[PDB]
RNA sequence: GGAGGUCAACAUCAAGAACUGUGGGCCUUUGCCUAUAGAACUUAUAACGAACAUGGUUCUUGCCUUUUACCAGAAC
RNA sequence: GUUCGCGAAGUAACCCUUCGUGGACAUUUGGUCAAUUUGAAACAAUACAGAGAUGAUCAGCAGUUCCCCUGCAUAAGGAUGAACCGUUUUACAAAGAGAUU
RNA sequence: GUAUGUAUUUAUUUUUAGAUACUAACAC
């Protein structure tokens, strides 16, 4: 059906963008590979 | 055809007849944006329709009849249309061709052309959820028969049955004696629209009984979406329907799957 | 609309743009119903523009005269600080209402030279060109403004307000960027747990 | 940028016979029916002339995630309701693959926003003793009819004519009990 | 749309808290085209929002510098003359309609009632031959092919004899000071400096 | 084809006292030197406007309980 | 409906009218939206409650939150704006002494 | 001459004297 893609003009008077709206959203966060955090007392709380 | 077809659709109410907006009085005083009162709040608003349809009486052809429109007049559903056979939306009872037409599209939105929400609400209230497809109404505050108590309730259930039965295919109607409810399932999910806005805030019994005249400070009846049937037996009945449906359109999947190849 | 909307139906407009209560107003009321100098600035303007084109009008009406109406505006525009009211809500109006008065003075005494003490006047030019360009100024201000107001109106306002160091909460935070930097120090010496 | 880029997902079904379309685009349009943010929309007419206008609904994620079609919301494929293609899909298996879906808001506002790519996407006067569209149907063809009264608790109920009655009764009793009503 | 409650105007009452933000700017435009006490009623240019939104003025008053303060300064005399003439002098009261009175509708009251003379002056028949024709015209010349551009109204030009007519009306507003060195330390640069 | 328009779009309007194109020579396109043609609008008691408003930041003050609203000078 | 033209008829003497027909001129608006109860403004009123640090009365600034409101605001107010003031168990071991298998 | 907060569901979803007292926009 291929397509032919138009911005329509808006009255200027009406608010551009009806749907803009603050709101607030948690976003999850995606973990799909894990990270290796790789590293390398006893008298030491005495000092410590 | 006879009734219907030929005979093209009559004005129900005259434009300058027709209701003025600013509900009376809820409040102290008018506001301008939201159209509502402002302070206080009076007894709770909500009042029969001074209006109602005629099914063969009314109902004709209109101009999206040639113009080959899909959805249908509400103000027409309510009886309320002042615009006659001028009106852009049909005016008649959904049947099972028009039903046809609008088979694509019944998905996301009602017969009338308004978007479906998703999650029903708080109170089965207007419109239904796309989610499922619901064809059973829920009829309540039965009391827009206002305070007549009636001989048994087949005063009621056949009162009833002889409103929606004009409205649409009924597959089936059951009366509640305990808790004042009836409940109303229909072949079609257009006509079960069709029927809830049309029947919303009525009045019944005889065009004249008793207090036939003072039918107009009733309440009016809820007509809502109803939730489902708790008891086994619908339960079963149900979860087959889904089985053998289920069934039936794998016919369609493996006849165009078998086209794919 | 804007005050309906807002949900004060309580606040009547009257037909010369003054805003009063319709009530004895709860505290609530009085804290909701604050309304800013956005609304209260572009009030007090209309005021005056009505306050015009009405003299014109009387004009029409056949009800004045022809001279009566140019002293007319001409009393209008140098008494806008009697009049209206808006150099409550921007103050540096005061400027060009000295300056009006100051046009007064040196337009009288040529006009008023050998006769008269009265009212007749009706030499508007000069008074008319400083509000005029007063005006000028303050379109790109309102436009700011009222657009905020509105936008906040239909969209809500910015969940973010991040908030600036003043001279009021600075201790404040003198205190906090130093509590921290302790921590990260006596974190960072100790062995392990 | 986040919102444009990824392009629509419509139906060829839904979208029409025309071979060219012209439609509409808006940065900002509705929120979702769904995840309730916003997106972008579309308009567009089937026909050039059709006074019908299809809008999208849903978002390009919520939409994606489910694998429907933003216009219809059937599935992409198939052309069948989503609480469908779940249950022949669970019928294969056993007990699996509903579609769990977000109430509150931030629920569904949250949910969005993760890549899952969903559980159902992944695969893809006569008493009558012993339903009244079928009874009016069949007696509807063979002559005149009035009403029809069943109460399925009782399990009978009359049916009412206004002569062809009893041709009804060629094929009425047994198919049933049906006798002549008081 | 003056009495709006219908579900219709959802989006004109959303068109009309946009042209709030717009509304100083039609003020402005409104009021600098203000008619002047020599014309009867000026007739203007509106641009309006096809929902009745707001209403701009579209125009920018131009008018030839000498033959403006020409017209101008006629009217001073005028005003000087009546302000010697008559005994009473009856400034018009303010604000001119009270608070309760709805603004008249003018598609009524004021088309119908006629405009009731301005200023003008009587001039003279012999001396300002030249001017007396268009001098007081809204816009003085609009049809010439000599004297102004076009209806467009810019680039004036003019004769002498007209010139000498114009320069003899606006003694009182002209300058009246002919050589430079009057002002020795009154220039600018002697107030900078 | 001529006159216009309270019509639009696109160019351009603060700088070595200042623009552009072109011919020729050197370096190696830039750039320098030389030759030639045309330069609308705006500028010397300096500028598109023979007119004149507001805002932001930063300093100095002035009112002076504090914030908006402000006092009156400067620089950007 | 205008104009170019052709043909027929009539008035006519190539003109005036009627009729028929060829061609040119002109070429796809609008809607995200349908007109009161069932797709959603909060205030107010009534009842109950009754304002942080403390022994007690009073200024206040902040900080965290999927609470925001008034404000043009990245000033500032909203009781120091509100909520907070509670529930609370395992990276678990080592040594010694007594009872049972 | 208390902010502020909580609740405001009506319309019927399938099977004998007084002392020690606490407090009171009530009287310097
Ligand atoms: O201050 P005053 O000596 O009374 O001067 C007044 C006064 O002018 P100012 O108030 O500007 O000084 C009047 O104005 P208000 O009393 O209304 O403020 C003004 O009358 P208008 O207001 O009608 O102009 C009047 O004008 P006039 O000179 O015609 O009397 C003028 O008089 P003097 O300046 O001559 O005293
Ligand atoms: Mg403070
Ligand atoms: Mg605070
Ligand atoms: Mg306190
Ligand atoms: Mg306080
Ligand atoms: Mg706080
Ligand atoms: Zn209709
Ligand atoms: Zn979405
Ligand atoms: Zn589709």
């Amino acid at each position: 059906h291929h397509i032919e893609v138009v911005s329509k003009q808006m009255d200027p008077l009406l608010p551009r963008f009806v749907g803009k709206k603050a709101r607030k959203v948690v976003a999850p966060t995606e973990n799909d590979e894990v990270v290796p955090v790789l590293h390398m007392g006893e008298a030491d709380p005495n000092e410590w | 055809m006879t009734s219907w077809r030929d005979k093209s659709a009559k004005v129900q109410v005259k434009e300058s007849e027709l209701p003025s907006s600013i509900p009376a009085q809820t409040g102290l005083t008018f506001n301008i944006w939201y159209n509502k009162w402002s302070q206080g709040f009076a007894g709770n608003t909500r009042f029969v329709s001074p209006f109602a349809l005629q099914p063969q009486l009314h109902s004709g052809k209109t101009r999206g009849d040639n113009d080959g429109q899909l959805f249908f007049c509400l103000f027409f559903a309510k009886g309320m249309c002042c615009l006659g056979p001028k009106c852009e939306y049909l005016h008649h009872i959904p049947d099972e061709e028009d039903i046809g037409k609008l088979a694509l599209r019944t998905e996301v939105l009602d017969c009338f052309g308004r978007e479906k929400f998703a999650d029903y609400r708080e109170d089965m209230g207007g419109i239904g959820s796309f989610r499922k497809k619901n064809k059973t109404l829920y009829v309540g505050g039965i009391d827009g028969a206002l305070n007549s108590k009636h001989l048994k309730p087949a005063q009621i259930e056949s009162r009833i049955r002889f409103v929606f039965s004009r409205l649409g295919d009924i597959d089936r109607i059951r009366y509640v004696e305990s808790k004042n409810c009836g409940f109303v399932k229909f072949k079609y999910q257009a006509n079960a629209e069709f029927a809830k806005e049309a029947m919303s805030n009525q009045t019944l019994l005889l065009p004249s009984d008793k207090e036939w005249d003072d039918r107009r400070e009733g309440t009016g009846l809820l007509v809502k979406w109803a939730n489902e049937d708790p008891d086994p037996a619908a339960q079963k009945r149900l979860q087959e329907e889904l089985k053998l449906e289920s069934l039936n359109m794998m016919v369609h999947l493996i006849n165009n799957n078998t086209n794919s190849a | 609309l804007l005050i309906h909307r807002k949900g004060l139906t309580y606040l009547h407009l009257d037909y010369n743009f003054n805003l009063k209560p319709t009530k004895t107003l709860t505290t609530k009321e009085r804290k909701k119903s604050r309304l800013g100098n956005s609304f209260h600035l572009m009030r007090e303007l209309l005021k005056m523009m009505k306050l015009i084109v009405d003299t014109h009008v009387q004009f029409r009406l056949g009800n004045v005269d022809a001279f009566q109406l140019a002293d007319g505006i001409h009393y209008i525009l140098n008494h806008i600080g009697q009049l209206t009211g808006i150099y409550r809500y921007k103050y540096k109006v005061m400027h060009q209402i000295r300056a009006c008065k100051d046009l007064k003075h040196i337009i009288y005494y040529k006009f008023n030279k050998n006769l008269g003490k009265g009212p007749g006047c009706g030499f508007w030019q000069p008074a008319w060109r400083v509000w005029l360009n007063f005006l000028r100024g303050t379109i790109p201000l309102l436009e700011r403004y009222i657009g905020n107001l509105i936008t906040r109106q239909f969209e809500g306002r910015s969940n973010e307000i991040v908030k600036t160091t003043t001279k009021q909460r600075l201790d404040a935070y003198y205190d906090l960027e130093l509590r921290n930097s302790v921590m990260d120090d006596i974190l960072e010496m100790m062995p392990e747990s | 940028d986040e919102i444009n880029e990824p392009p629509p997902n419509i139906c060829e079904q839904c979208l029409g016979d025309e071979a060219n379309i012209r439609m509409t685009k808006i940065p900002q349009g509705s929120e979702c029916k769904i995840c309730t943010l916003p997106f972008t929309l579309y308009h567009f007419k089937t026909s050039k002339r059709s006074n019908n206008i299809i809008k999208t609904l849903i978002c390009v994620r919520c939409a994606t995630q489910r694998n429907i079609c933003q216009c219809c919301m059937l599935d992409s494929r198939w052309h069948i309701p989503i609480q469908l293609r779940d249950h022949l899909i669970s019928l294969v298996n056993e007990e699996n693959v509903m579609t769990e879906e977000a109430k509150n808001d931030m629920m569904k506002r949250f949910l969005s926003l993760k890549n899952v790519k969903l559980g159902g996407a992944q695969i893809t006067i006569d008493a009558s003793i012993p339903s009244q569209l079928l009874g009016i149907k069949k007696w509807k063809d063979g002559n005149s009819l009035s009403l029809i009264v069943n109460h399925k608790a009782k399990c009978g109920g009359l049916r009412f004519q206004s002569s062809e009655t009893l041709v009804t009764p060629k094929g009425l009793k047994r198919g049933l009990i049906d006798r002549f009503r008081i | 749309h003056s009495d709006m409650a219908s579900k219709m105007y959802n989006t004109d009452k959303k068109a009309f808290l946009g042209a709030l933000k717009y509304l100083p700017h039609a003020i402005l435009k409104l009021l600098e085209n203000m008619p002047h006490p020599w014309e009867q009623a000026k007739e203007v240019k509106v641009l309006y929002h096809t929902s009745g939104a707001i209403t701009f003025v579209n125009e920018t008053p131009r008018v030839i510098e000498p033959v403006y303060t020409a017209q101008w300064s006629a009217t001073w005399i005028a005003m000087r003359r009546e302000k010697r003439d008559r005994t009473h002098f009856k400034r018009m009261r303010f604000p001119p309609f009270d608070d309760d009175e709805p603004p008249l509708s003018y598609e009524q009251h004021i088309e119908n009632i006629e405009p009731l003379d301005p200023i003008n002056l009587p001039l003279d028949s012999q001396d300002d031959e030249y001017v007396k024709d268009w001098l007081y015209d809204s816009r003085p010349l609009e049809e010439d092919s000599k004297k102004v551009n076009g209806t467009s109204y810019k680039k004036w030009s003019f004769d002498l004899p007209e010139m000498s007519n114009l320069y003899r009306l606006s003694t009182p507003l002209r300058d009246e000071v002919t050589d430079k060195n009057y002002y020795y330390l009154f220039d600018k640069k002697s107030f900078f400096n």
